[PDB]
C-alpha cells in the first residue's frame, strides 16, 4: 500500500547534472521525513542526504561525498521528493534509492560516463534435438549500453526455472546479458516461448521467439 | 563520522540454523540502530529500527538487540529466502553511517550442473561475430571449472562467465559462459564443446555440438 516510485535516471557527461523524482503514496506525505541512498554495483548501501518536514523547515543534510553538489527539496502537494546532483563524477555511478526511512522504492541507475548509449541485439538461445525430459532455452541481449535492460518470458507468466543472469561488461565496453529457462522437452512443439527485453536508455523493445532450430 | 563496522563480512550457515550478525558503532548512538535486508536484485527492506523494534509485517524469526556500541542481528531458523545481504545502519547523529554489510549464504548438499551448450544463430552470424554458450544450471557448490574446445583447441581469454545469486527456494548456483569468436574464425571449425568440472560430477561432462550437424 506504501508506493514509492523514482524517476529521471540515466545517462549523463561528467561534469554534468541530472535531477531525480520520488513519487509518493499510502502515507501523509508532509509528517514523513524523505532520504536518498545509493548503491554502486556490488558494492555498499551510501547514504545520500534527509529532508526533514514543514515543521522543521525543510531541513536538509548531506554525506560528505556530495555536500555542495546534490539538493534534495519536496514537494508535499504532489507528494514527491527530489535529488538534483551536479558536478557529476563517474564515482557517482549508483543505482539511487528514496525512502521515508521505512520503504524503499524499486531504485533508479545513474551512470556518468562519455560513452554513448548504443540498443541490443536479441539472439535465441535455441533448445536442441534430445530426449532428457528437461530442455534449456534463452536469448542473449548483446552490446548495449549503458545499464540496464530487463527481461521477463511470455508477457511475465512463465517464471519458474528463470535465469537471468547478471550483465558482463566485454572487452569493447559493452554490457551482455543471457536468460535461460528450463521447460518440459514435451512441451517445444506446442508452448510459444518469447522472451521481452527492453533497454530503455536506447528506446529498445524486442520480443524473441526462441524455438528450436530446423 | 560515526563508524559501524560488522562481523562477520559474509556467513555460510545450513538451513535452520540460527544466525547471529554484530555491528559494532565507533561511539555510543543509544538505541538508535536500524537492520536492513537487501535479497539480490532488489531494494533494501527494514527489518529492525530502535535496535530491537520488528517494522511491521516483518517475520519474528528476525530480532535485533544492543544499547550503547554493540548490537546484534538474529535470525532464529535460517529459511532458504533469507539469502542476502544484511546492513546495520546508525542514525543519532547526521551524517547517517551503513555498516560495510554481511553476505549470508546457505550451506547444502552437493547438486551437479545440468549442461547444455548453444550454437550461435544464423541472424548473429549475419553480424560477423559468434557467441558459443554453455549453461551450467541448478549446482552446488558454486566452484565450477568451465573449458571451452574448437577441434580440440581449449580457448583461453575469449570467454566470460556470469554467476546468478544462490536461488530463494533450493539455494542453488546458475552460471553462463559466452565464447565468443569472429564468424570467419567460426565457420573454420568443426567440433564446439564445453567441458564441466564440478564436484557433484564422478568425471568431467562434455556438451557438444558439430558446425551445421
Amino acid at each position: 500500500e506504501v508506493q514509492l516510485v523514482e524517476s529521471g535516471g540515466g545517462l549523463v557527461q561528467p561534469g554534468g547534472s541530472l535531477k531525480l523524482s520520488c513519487a509518493a503514496s499510502g502515507f501523509t506525505f508532509s509528517n514523513y521525513w524523505m532520504n536518498w541512498v545509493r548503491q554502486a554495483s556490488g558494492k555498499g548501501l551510501e547514504w545520500v542526504g534527509e529532508i526533514r518536514s514543514k515543521s522543521n523547515n525543510y531541513a536538509t543534510h548531506y554525506a560528505e561525498s556530495v555536500k555542495g553538489r546534490f539538493t534534495i527539496s519536496r514537494d508535499d502537494s504532489k507528494n514527491t521528493a527530489y535529488l538534483q546532483m551536479n558536478s557529476l563524477k563517474t564515482e557517482d555511478t549508483a543505482v539511487y534509492y528514496c525512502s521515508n526511512r521505512y520503504y524503499y522504492g524499486q531504485g533508479t541507475l545513474v551512470t556518468v560516463s562519455s560513452a554513448s548509449t548504443k540498443g541490443p541485439s536479441v539472439f535465441p538461445l535455441a533448445p536442441s534435438s534430445k530426449s532428457t525430459g528437461t530442455a534449456a532455452l534463452g536469448c542473449l541481449v548483446k552490446d548495449y549500453f549503458p545499464e540496464p535492460v530487463t527481461v521477463s518470458w511470455n508477457s511475465g507468466a512463465l517464471t519458474s526455472g528463470v535465469h537471468t543472469f547478471p550483465a558482463v561488461l566485454q572487452s569493447s565496453g559493452l554490457y551482455s546479458l543471457s536468460s535461460v529457462v528450463t521447460v518440459p522437452s514435451s512441451s517445444l512443439g506446442t508452448q510459444t516461448y518469447i522472451c521481452n527485453v527492453n533497454h530503455k536508455p536506447s528506446n529498445t523493445k524486442v520480443d524473441k521467439k526462441v524455438e528450436p532450430k530446423s | 563520522d560515526i563508524q559501524m563496522t560488522q562481523s562477520p563480512s559474509s556467513l555460510s550457515a545450513s538451513v535452520g540454523d540460527r544466525v547471529t550478525i554484530t555491528c559494532k558503532a565507533s561511539q555510543d548512538v543509544n538505541t538508535a540502530v536500524a537492520w536492513y535486508q537487501q535479497k539480490p536484485g532488489k531494494a533494501p527492506k527494514l527489518l529492525i529500527y530502535w535496535a530491537s523494534t520488528r517494522h511491521t509485517g516483518v517475520p519474528s524469526r528476525f530480532s535485533g538487540s544492543g544499547s550503547g556500541t554493540d548490537f546484534t542481528f538474529t535470525i532464529s531458523s535460517l529459511q532458504p529466502e533469507d539469502i542476502a545481504t544484511y546492513y546495520c545502519l546508525q542514525y543519532i547523529n547526521y551524517p547517517y553511517t551503513f555498516g560495510q554489510g554481511t553476505k549470508l549464504e546457505i550451506k547444502r548438499t552437493v547438486a551437479a550442473p545440468s549442461v547444455f551448450i548453444f550454437p550461435p544463430s544464423d541472424e548473429q552470424l549475419k553480424s560477423g561475430t559468434a557467441s558459443v554458450v554453455c549453461l551450467l544450471n541448478n549446482f552446488y557448490p558454486r566452484e565450477a571449472k568451465v573449458q571451452w574446445k574448437v577441434d580440440n583447441a581449449l580457448q583461453s581469454g575469449n570467454s566470460q562467465e556470469s554467476v546468478t545469486e544462490q536461488d530463494s527456494k533450493d539455494s542453488t548456483y546458475s552460471l553462463s559462459s559466452t565464447l565468443t569468436l569472429s564468424k570467419a574464425d567460426y565457420e573454420k571449425h568443426k567440433v564446439y564443446a564445453c567441458e564441466v568440472t564440478h564436484q557433484g560430477l564422478s568425471s568431467p561432462v562434455t556438451k557438444s555440438f558439430n558446425r551445421g550437424e
